[PDB]
RNA sequence: GACUCGGUGAAAUUAUAGUACCUGUGAAGAUGCAGGUUACCCGCGACAGGACGGAAAGACCCCGUGGAGCUUUACUGCAGC
RNA sequence: GAACAGUGGUAGGAGAGCGUUCUAAGGGCUGUGAAGCCAGACCGGAAGGACUGGUGGAGCGCUUAGAAGUGAGAAUGCCGG
RNA sequence: UUAUCCUUGGGAGUCAGACUGCGAGUGAUAAGAUCCGUAGUCGAAAGGGAAACAGCCCAGACCGCCAGCUAAGGUCCCAAAG
RNA sequence: UGUGGGUAGGGGUGAAAUGCCAAUCGAACCUGGAGAUAGCUGGUUCUCUCCGAAAUAGCUUUAGGGCUAGCCUCAAGGUAA
RNA sequence: GACCGAUAGUGAACCAGUACCGUGAGGGAAAGGUGAAAAGCACCCCGGAAGGGGAGUGAAAGAGAUCCUGAAACCGUGUGCCUACAAGUAGUCAGAGCCCGUUAACGGGUGAUGGCGUGCCUUUUGUAGAAUGAACCGGCGAGUUACGAUCUCGUGCAAGGUUAAGCAGAAGAUGCGGAGCCGCAGCGAAAGCGAGUCUGAAUAGGGCGCAUGAGUACGUGGUCGUAGACCCGAAACCAGGUGA
């Protein structure tokens, strides 16, 4: 019947800049996940990517509550026996702040092919400066 | 009198294989597996004719929420306000306005806001 | 071939007017010292075949008039 | 080829 | 009738049930026999009256009585049947048998006293019930034994 | 022998398969279920951890008022004497 | 025909039907192309049934009734490929 | 208030049950143990929830609908809704 | 070790292993009785509709079988029990 | 002949008790279809030939001997749509794009991507099952028939109903055939009595009957019995033979 469906021809992506400084990792990430998916758009269509591009600046200034800086471990496994490796959140934020944000958001996106495509619209930067001036990105202020 | 098997068997089986057109490999070719897949397709299609109604309502709700939040309402508050104002326009129609006639959607949303602010 | 009557049953049952089966009672052979007169008086009289038994055996007496 | 077999007595 | 428009009486003929011809019929697969055990087997089932080894009812109960070689069965005729004859008729076994009042003679005619006899008759029979003899004589007739 | 080229060309097996890993779940030991993690498409030489791999309707064990061979102061018979 | 109520289902009971071969009686079709086979986006609540075209080259439907070697996906089924 | 109930006759199948809650035994007041009693569900029950998960919670699928209201369970993102 | 012969299955033959008696041996092979029997396993073919269990008691050389009862179904009654 | 029609019907439609197997007794197949007629393809061409391409014959040769039809599995050639970042019981529902155009229908093919989703069968308390069965496709492959019993339904006749063998007659219907069978009366072990009877000393009480009336012949259907009795399957047993 009549429910409109977005498609490649119809879709128009904005670029947005989110400042991570002073934001809680998960609270910021949940909002950004929703923007990359396109959940803020009335033309949201579940089988295409209706989301916007997001730049995150000041990734190393992201905050964590509690004792998470010391106590949140990022595990990975190399698929070699005994190959569990770990970094603390402090080690992550100091030396891999872009990965830290990318992991949080990646875990909040849908998991298959379109989800993987949705992640490609994210761009995370350690500093205050991003290289995407030519895309003319607007500041997006995170809601509650 | 003797009744040979005759032609009934292949006529019946041919019909199943015709319903299996476009299935992968042996599933469009061999009766026993085509028959299992056509049967399974029936159970799925029955289930999915029910799910379809759940899925579209989910989609409309998502779009109404997006349009609502562009007017400073959550979907929940909007739907509460529309019910208080007496408006019975359904989710399929609200979501259609949200996409196709957003000014109209905003009038309905403004009607809802009025009732909530009372 | 014709159904054969069960000859053991034919020697023990009789068809009544309404198609019940009349029978004798068990416990009427010996050991009368161990049974009271009341029991002996009652076991002396004939009885009828039960519904459950009748359905089990009716065909075995089909030929009997 | 075994003397008894699998899970022998 | 016409041989091209034959039609059986309604309710005179049913279609036979054919078991083991698919699931839709309701007797596919196990053909209405359920699952396993002696009753589902070809040639299966215990013999009639068998109670799985509990002493069968007939064997628990005593044999009773004997059969008389010289048992006589009479063709019984009640008074109501004699009422069908004409008045002043000499009713005999041969007439009863010829008219179809009795099918088989057996050991003889016996007259029994069920029903009422209005008509006067000379009934010749092998036996009478005391009632029947009285009733024949009361109607004016005669109950000769033959 | 294997391997490469030329000639010739079987077999056991086989529900259909686009046939990862971990932890879990489940008829209680999962390629196929869940959540994650990982992975471009197609081969060739190799190795056997798994497919409770193949092979043989488990010989063990139990069950069948199933057999057969054997024994004897089991029962009933028979030959012989 | 209205109203009201109901319509998950294994073993299993009950009912109504579909289709197959043969027979009888009507009635028909067919070398201006039968059955069979192939294809299709048609029709019926199901079993199933048509129509059109192709192949085929001589037989075959329909109606009503009768009679059954009357319907297969499984039997480590049998035979062939 | 509800529509069952009984009799007679035709035809069966079943006689491996499972878990859950509650009341007992056996056990070690072990067992997804065993054995009774009692209710439920599965068996023979699809749908929603409990990640997945016969037997738990919610609830009984004649079909169709791109309508609506709710149950358990939920409403930051995966994932519908604070 | 050759050739020609002999012993035959409730039987032969055995320097004894139940060994051997035509790739068969705790009793050869073939045909027949014979479609032996199988309370066991496997399998049992079109559709839709109405209704819809049991996994219990009793007895059983009985315990994975059976029978009667219980629970299902169809019909006819009684009728409102 | 309401028997078979080439996996059927004989084992055998055919040079079949053959071939083949076995020392022997013995076991024991597969295998039908050119065309109306051979008119069975002169001749030419490639090729050693096989086999083709023409030409002829013929209604047809895509009827050319592996010769009526010619399904499926399986093997190929071509190409409209899709496909080399993807985790797949393979579908289903949602869905752009591209390619088409029908039994004209809110059409057909393909399918980026999204949601959901552990084959079928058997057997089980419970199987996606790491239980069982099936390589695939095709054909064949399992509650039958006879005679009895019983119940329901139908029909005929009805306190009656009905004939068997046989004879005549199409291998028929049917006519004849009443011997016999069931029913109309039961009760009792029996003699016997009889709307009652048996028990009993009993005009008692009680049991079974009556009063409270339908059967019988035939047919269809359900189920039972006797037969292999729904199909397939032992190990074994016995008889007569064949083998050193
Ligand atoms: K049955
Ligand atoms: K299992
Ligand atoms: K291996
Ligand atoms: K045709
Ligand atoms: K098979
Ligand atoms: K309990
Ligand atoms: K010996
Ligand atoms: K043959
Ligand atoms: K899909
Ligand atoms: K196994
Ligand atoms: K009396
Ligand atoms: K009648
Ligand atoms: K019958
Ligand atoms: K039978
Ligand atoms: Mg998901
Ligand atoms: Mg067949
Ligand atoms: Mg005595
Ligand atoms: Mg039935
Ligand atoms: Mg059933
Ligand atoms: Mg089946
Ligand atoms: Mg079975
Ligand atoms: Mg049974
Ligand atoms: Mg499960
Ligand atoms: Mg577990
Ligand atoms: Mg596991
Ligand atoms: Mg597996
Ligand atoms: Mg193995
Ligand atoms: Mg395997
Ligand atoms: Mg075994
Ligand atoms: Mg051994
Ligand atoms: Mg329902
Ligand atoms: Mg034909
Ligand atoms: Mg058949
Ligand atoms: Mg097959
Ligand atoms: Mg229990
Ligand atoms: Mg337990
Ligand atoms: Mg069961
Ligand atoms: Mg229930
Ligand atoms: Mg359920
Ligand atoms: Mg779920
Ligand atoms: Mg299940
Ligand atoms: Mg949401
Ligand atoms: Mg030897
Ligand atoms: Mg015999
Ligand atoms: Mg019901
Ligand atoms: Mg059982
Ligand atoms: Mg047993
Ligand atoms: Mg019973
Ligand atoms: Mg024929
Ligand atoms: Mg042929
Ligand atoms: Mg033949
Ligand atoms: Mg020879
Ligand atoms: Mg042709
Ligand atoms: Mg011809
Ligand atoms: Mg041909
Ligand atoms: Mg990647
Ligand atoms: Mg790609
Ligand atoms: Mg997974
Ligand atoms: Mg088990
Ligand atoms: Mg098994
Ligand atoms: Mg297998
Ligand atoms: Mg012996
Ligand atoms: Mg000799
Ligand atoms: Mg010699």
């Amino acid at each position: 019947r009549t429910t409109p469906m977005a498609n490649a021809s119809t879709i128009e992506r904005k670029w947005l800049v989110v400042d991570a400084a002073g934001k809680t990792l998960g609270r910021l990430s949940s909002e950004v996940a929703a923007i990359l998916r396109g959940k803020h758009k009335p033309t949201y269509t579940p089988h295409v990517d209706t989301g916007d591009h997001v730049i995150i600046i000041n990734a190393e200034k992201i905050e964590l509550t509690g004792k998470k800086l010391t106590d949140k471990i990022y595990y990975r496994h190399t698929q070699h026996p005994g190959g569990l490796k770990s970094r603390t959140a402090l080690e992550m934020r100091t030396n891999y702040p872009e990965k830290m944000l990318e992991l949080a958001i990646k875990g909040m996106l849908p998991k298959g092919s379109l989800g993987r495509q949705m992640f490609k619209k994210l761009n995370v930067y350690r500093g205050s400066e991003h290289p995407h001036e030519a895309q003319k990105p607007e500041v997006y202020e995170l809601r509650g | 009198p003797r009744v040979k098997g005759g032609t009934v068997t292949r006529k019946r089986r041919k019909k199943v294989l015709k319903l299996a057109k476009g299935y992968f490999g042996s599933k469009h070719t061999l009766y026993k597996v085509a028959n299992q897949q056509v049967m399974k397709s029936g159970n799925y299609a029955f289930r999915d004719r029910r799910q379809k109604k759940r899925d579209f309502r989910k989609l409309w709700i998502t779009r109404i929420n997006a349009a609502a939040r562009m007017n400073g309402l959550s979907y929940s508050r909007l739907m509460h306000g529309l019910k208080l104002s007496g408006i019975e326009v359904n989710r399929k129609m609200l979501a259609d306005l949200a996409v196709n006639d957003l000014t109209a959607f905003n009038q309905l949303a403004d009607a809802a806001k009025a009732q909530l602010n009372k | 071939p014709k159904m054969k009557t069960h000859r053991g049953s034919a020697k023990r049952f009789k068809k009544t007017g309404s198609g019940k089966l009349k029978r004798s009672h068990a416990y009427t052979s010996h050991l009368f010292a161990n049974k009271s007169q009341k029991q002996k008086r009652k076991l002396r009289k004939s009885a009828v075949v039960s519904a459950g038994d009748f359905k089990r055996i009716k065909q075995m007496l089909a030929n009997i008039k | 080829r075994l003397a008894l077999g699998d899970r022998a007595p | 009738m016409k041989l091209h428009e034959l039609k059986p009486s309604e309710g005179s003929r049913k279609t036979r049930n054919r078991v083991g011809r698919g699931i839709g019929s309701g007797n596919g697969k196990t053909a209405g026999k359920g699952h396993k055990g002696q009753n589902a087997r070809s040639g299966g089932g215990v013999r009639p009256g068998f109670e799985g080894g509990q002493m069968p009812l007939f064997q628990r109960l005593p044999k009773r009585g004997f059969t008389n070689i010289n048992r006589k069965e009479y063709a019984v005729v009640n008074l109501d049947k004699l009422n069908g004859f004409a008045e002043g008729t000499e009713v005999t076994p041969e007439l009863l048998l010829e008219t179809g009042v009795i099918s088989k003679l057996n050991a003889g005619v016996k007259i029994l006293g069920n029903g009422k006899l209005e008509k006067k008759l000379t009934v010749k029979a092998n036996k009478f019930s005391a009632s029947a003899k009285e009733a024949v004589e009361a109607a004016g007739g005669t109950a000769e034994v033959i």
